């Protein structure tokens, strides 16, 4: 147990500096030492990697490593991301050394000779490194070919295939932080939100909110994070399509009332003009009639637990603004009419 | 030490001008063309590997002219870099061209270029942008999501196909048939990638309602080949539907059985039985359409040879496997036997289906004596409402082992006063389409021979020349086989078997034939559970030594 | 006709086997000069019932699509709302069928369509 | 735009059910027999094959080849390709109770003379059905197989010792 700490941290440091362009002093000696250590780790993951205090101890060490670094400023180094990546740490290191242009020639040669001896060692008991790298190239080409010859961007994002992989990555990253319990998920989500492209992130969130559990703590954390942060939810309900938010809300009743408040507020900031028979907003970024009609139509074409809720939230806002029965006076009258 | 350059220096120019035509297969025609030629390309690269391995880099300039352009063109085409071992060899070729200690700038530029192209193979972000951006934030390297993404990509596609099948004649959303053909072309280079197998099985089961074939025959052949070498392991429903939608693929599969019984595993019926049961043909042949075409290729082989014993045994094995699978998996509403064997009287088949495991060893004589009677009726009394002829009733009778081989051994068990109807059956076996004058002459010769053999058996252990006297034609193989059955049967054997075998094994064809015979016999015995350990050990030793002469 | 027929057995694997055996033993005793019944009775060496049940015959209680009882644990449960059909089905067979037809329309967990045999409104709740 | 009605739409319901049944893959054929017994069971105990075998030849128009070319396809070539191969299979199974004039018109379609890109299975089930009538001896090299497989099978049987039996007759 303690024997493995100085091994693992040392390997993580060597790996992290591997990707860095200081590689001048490296030699066949360094690379051999690297790969023998990596063999030891790959063996460990195999031997006693499941169901013990050792697995959880290593996870603790890894996640503490990944949070003391965090991934801000001095280096956004991946590192081996999780306990499963121990089983292929040696491949990562190798890939990084092939990317380091600053690698010396004799080092590179010894390296490539140790990855690719040839078919002289076609018979091997352990799935060796050359097979692993060939099998990696295969998968990569397979992924490219499906994307450009078969794949189609599904409209029902939940059922698409890129988004559903991102989602499950995010969900794994929430579960790991929950078990870690060092810093709260809200912090992780906030940091994510600043770094990377927001509209993409939001699409992803929508779909992650719907994936069934893989042990619903994942979704349960995100609902709380979102209800805490209004601005994102302002851009959330603004960016996605209708049916997705409809399925979201039927799934999570905690999201229903606020979302209706958001829609109700966009209704109340329209004005009718008599010359063109259309509700319009004054400002340009105020949702147009068509989008607001869309969302309400999606919400009303839903399971009954939500249909009565949205319908009642609309009638109460109609009666609130004078109980007219004729168009040109109340956005809420025009909605209730454009439903029958 | 003959060519060393010439055929290869031609192939080089052929492939290089072809890679130049191809590269990256972003169209339909480059794709179909790559998927065809790729297999040879692989071999070409193995030979090229051998060539560059034995020699060294940066010193020699033989084909160093354009090796670079060749390996690049190869690498950016992904239908090449995803086939069975192409990528691994392409790595090797670039590892040979590297140099440890560069001197001239050309060697350094080469090594850099090699790192570049290797990195393109392994580690380039030619994927969608936003998905790349998302991962770096979460701290994921390509390797530790590539697998799930593929997996999750495949399942998606499989569902869509599944849904297109159920929407047959439905107002929605028709999966554009262009994309189905596209997927079918993309699965072909990477069929030995385990991660895609889910997609294949869905493509083959989800035939669709389109009357034209939407998949292209480069796809059926690849799957078919790969089922037979056991490199894909699909489930049975998929292979049965592949057979049923692409008959030239069932021909190429049933030929791959004939090479198994002609070349590799001649007269080892255990390895044939193992192969047939493991292959799916018996399970697939419960479908009458496939049994009429599999049976038609057996007939073509039965006619090309004029009744080769090796073909007969294979047919017997096949039919025994087929029977307990027709039986096994059709409880209510199965097809009627005049639908698999449509020429003969169904009566006859209904008799010959009854396994001899079920019958006591003593009642085999009665059953044979009855079958003989009904066969004689069906051939000689060739009236309307019967077989097409003698050959057809023969070709039936051949399908059922057990019955056809026990005949001689029952004549020997009843060697005192042989029944003429059994003599008829036996003579009929070794030659139909003879006419009564021939069949009678053969039968009376055989009866005289049986007279000689009973006398010789009840005598002591005698020579082999006394046997060559009565052996001394068109009726030789019958007498030969009867005499072999006599050797194995009589306890006078195991002493003088060699003396007859050496003399009978004139050529290699008679030897192979006798080997086949003995294998068939031991298979038959071990199956029926009928055994005298003298004959078992005797035949095993003889077979052992005769397998040496070949 | 008088010649031997094609005959085989459906039912209980334990009851039929001795019958197949007895048949095998007596098949040589078949004779096309008697009647089919008069031959079968002495061949299988048993007698028949003369309409043992006339009312409750085996009303086929099978999928009427796949023709099997016991499809994957499932039972013929989904039935026809019709006195003249009354035909049971399976969830899976009847779902894959109704999702095909052009007439059918799907609510939330319900599909309404036509019974395959009689073409009457039938409902399936997943 | 892309809604297509099922081409068996307009037929007497029983035929519609049969053809619907055969659609369902390779266990499609078996099902057919259950369908025929499950219509022997119902009010119309006999099944009027002569009408289905007329309706299978009736022609309608299609537009195939380049973009515009009007062609007339009978029904048998227009309904889904696994239904074709399991129809002809179920006719192989129940040949005896069929009128020959109709059957022959169908085989006449199946033979697909001078079609390019034929359906090998339809042709081979044509030929095996002809052989089962006997009126389709045909005096041809009309075999179920391809010429290609028969040549490589001659090519293979040659590497085996021909037998003393006499099966082919002068
Ligand atoms: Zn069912
Ligand atoms: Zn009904």
């Amino acid at each position: 147990m303690e024997s493995l700490l100085q091994h693992l941290d040392r390997f993580s440091e060597l790996l992290a500096v591997s990707s860095t362009t200081y590689v001048s002093t490296w030699d066949p000696a360094t690379v051999r030492r690297a790969l023998q250590w990596a063999r030891y780790l790959r063996h460990i993951h195999r031997r006693f990697g499941r169901h013990g205090p050792i697995r959880t101890a290593l996870e603790r060490r890894l996640h503490n490593q990944w949070r003391q670094e965090g991934g801000f400023g001095r280096g956004p180094v991946p590192g081996l991301a999780n306990f499963q990546a121990l089983g292929h740490c040696d491949v990562l290191l190798s890939l990084r050394l092939l990317e380091n242009r600053a690698l010396g020639d004799a080092a590179r040669y010894h390296l490539v000779q140790q990855l690719f001896p040839g078919p002289g060692v076609r018979d091997a008991d352990e799935e060796t490194l050359q097979e692993s790298l060939a099998r990696l190239a295969r998968r990569r080409s397979a992924v490219h070919m499906l994307r450009f010859n078969g794949y189609r961007e599904n409209p029902n994002l939940q059922e698409d295939s890129l988004m559903k992989t991102q989602a499950e990555l995010l969900l794994e990253r929430l579960q790991e932080v929950g078990k870690a319990e060092a810093e709260r998920p809200a912090r992780f989500l906030s940091s994510l939100w600043e770094r990377l492209p927001q509209n993409n992130f939001l699409k992803v969130i929508a779909v992650a909110l719907l994936q069934p559990p893989l042990s619903g703590e994942g979704s349960q954390v995100l609902v709380h994070w979102l209800l805490g942060n209004s601005e994102v939810f302002a851009a959330f309900c603004r960016a996605l399509p209708a049916g997705l938010l409809t399925l979201v809300t039927s799934r999570h009743p905690a999201l229903s009332p606020v979302y209706l408040g958001l829609l109700t507020d966009w209704g109340q900031r329209l004005h009718y003009d008599l010359q063109k028979g259309i509700w319009v907003g004054t400002e340009s970024q105020d949702v147009p009639w068509e989008e607001l009609h869309n969302r309400f139509q999606s919400l009303c074409q839903a399971p009954p637990p939500l249909k009565d809720k949205v319908l009642t939230a609309l009638e109460t806002c109609k009666a609130q603004d004078g109980d007219f029965e004729v168009p040109g006076l109340s956005i809420w009258t025009d909605l209730l009419l454009a439903l029958r | 030490m003959a060519q060393d350059s010439v055929d290869l220096s031609c192939d080089y120019q052929f492939w290089m001008q072809k890679l130049s035509v191809w590269d990256q297969a972003s169209t339909l025609e480059t794709q179909q063309d790559t998927c065809l030629h790729v297999a040879q390309f692989q071999e070409f690269l193995r030979k090229m590997y051998e060539a560059l391995k034995e020699m060294d880099s940066n010193t020699v300039i033989e084909r160093f002219p354009t090796i670079g352009q060749l390996l690049a063109k190869a690498c950016w085409n992904p239908f090449i870099l995803a086939y069975d071992e192409s990528q691994k060899i392409l790595i090797w070729c670039l590892c040979c061209l590297i140099n440890k200690e560069p001197q001239n700038s050309g060697q350094s530029k080469l090594n850099s270029w090699i790192q570049g192209v290797l990195s393109h193979i392994l580690s380039a972000l030619r994927f969608d942008k936003e998905v790349a951006l998302f991962t770096q934030g979460l701290g994921y390297a390509p390797i530790d999501y590539y697998p799930g993404l593929l997996k999750n990509m495949v399942l998606s596609l499989a569902s869509e196909l599944r849904e297109n099948h159920l929407n047959g004649f439905n107002t929605q959303r028709r999966m554009a048939p262009e994309r189905v053909a596209s997927l079918s072309r993309v699965c072909v280079p990477l069929i030995t990638l385990t991660d895609v197998d889910p997609l294949v099985e869905a493509l083959l089961i989800c035939h669709g309602r389109e009357p034209q074939e939407i998949l292209q025959p480069e796809f059926f052949e690849a799957v078919n080949e790969a089922i037979l070498l056991k490199k894909i392991s699909l489930p049975m429903s998929a292979v049965v539907c592949l057979w049923l939608r692409h008959l030239p693929s069932l021909e190429k599969a049933m030929l791959h059985l004939f090479e198994k019984l002609i070349s590799s595993e001649r007269n080892c019926l255990r390895r044939i039985e193992c192969f047939i049961k493991d292959s799916s043909l018996p399970q697939a042949a419960c479908h009458p359409a496939i049994f009429r075409v599999v049976d038609e290729m057996f007939r073509c082989a039965l006619l090309e040879t004029d009744g080769a014993l090796e073909i007969i045994a294979t047919i017997q094995v096949f039919t025994q496997c087929f029977v307990e699978a027709l039986e096994k998996a059709s409880k209510q509403l199965r097809f009627a036997l005049k639908t698999y064997f449509p020429y003969t009287s169904p009566s006859l088949a209904m008799v010959l289906l009854q396994d001899p495991q079920d019958i006591p060893r003593g009642h085999w004589l009665q059953t044979l004596k009855h079958i003989s009677e009904l066969l004689r009726e069906a051939v000689e009394d060739q009236t309307h409402g019967s077989c097409g002829g003698p050959f057809e009733s023969w070709f039936l009778f051949i399908h059922f082992g057990g019955w056809a081989e026990m005949v001689a051994e029952q004549l020997l068990m009843s060697a005192a006063e042989p029944p003429t109807a059994l003599l008829w059956l036996l003579a009929f076996y070794y030659g139909p389409r003879d006419g009564r004058q021939q069949r009678a002459q053969t039968m009376v010769q055989v009866k005289a021979v049986l007279g000689h053999l009973l006398a010789m058996s009840r005598s002591s252990s005698l020579s082999a020349q006394d046997l060559q006297t009565v052996a001394g034609a068109p009726a030789q193989q019958l007498i030969r086989h009867l005499l072999l059955n006599f050797l194995l049967w009589a306890p006078g054997g195991h002493t003088i078997a060699w003396d007859v075998i050496t003399l009978m094994a004139h050529t290699a064809e008679i030897t192979h034939e006798i080997i086949g015979f003995l294998d068939q016999t031991l298979y038959r015995w071990n199956r029926l559970g009928i055994e005298s350990p003298r004959s078992e050990k005797l035949a095993r030793e003889l077979l052992k030594e005769l397998r040496t002469q070949v | 006709p008088t010649m031997l027929p094609e005959c085989f057995f459906l039912g209980a694997d334990h009851v039929v086997k001795p019958l197949g055996i007895k048949l095998s033993r007596n098949i040589h005793l078949w004779d096309p000069e008697n009647s089919v019944l008069q031959n079968l009775k002495d061949v299988l060496e048993i007698d028949f019932p003369a309409r043992a049940i006339l009312e409750k015959s085996d009303f086929t209680m099978d999928c009427g699509i796949c023709y099997a009882y016991q499809l994957d644990g499932t039972i013929p449960d989904q039935v026809c709302d019709n006195s003249q059909c009354g035909q049971p089905f399976h969830q899976i067979c009847l779902y894959e069928w109704l999702r095909g037809l052009l007439t059918s329309r799907q609510s939330f967990n319900i599909i309404f369509g036509e019974c395959p045999y009689c073409s009457k409104p039938i409902t399936l709740k997943m | 735009e892309g809604v297509e009605p099922a081409p068996w739409a307009q037929l007497e319901a029983p035929a519609r059910l049969l053809l619907q049944a055969l659609q369902a893959g390779p266990e499609g054929a078996r099902r057919g027999l259950g369908v025929l017994r499950a219509l022997g069971s119902r009010g119309w105990e006999p099944f009027d094959w002569g009408r289905l075998l007329e309706a299978l030849c009736r022609e309608e128009p299609v537009v195939q080849g380049p973009d515009g070319r009007l062609e007339l396809k009978p029904l048998l070539l227009r309904l889904p390709r696994i239904c074709q191969r399991n129809l002809m299979s179920l006719l192989m199974a129940v040949r005896p109770s069929l009128p020959e004039s109709g059957l022959l018109s169908v085989l006449q379609i199946a033979q697909q003379d001078l079609a390019p890109d034929p359906d090998a299975w339809l042709r081979a089930l044509g030929e095996l059905l002809r052989r089962d009538l006997g009126v389709g001896t045909s005096m041809e090299g009309a075999s179920p197989l391809s010429e290609r497989c028969q040549r490589q099978l001659q090519s293979l049987c040659r590497g085996l010792g021909l037998g003393g039996r006499r099966l082919k007759s002068p």
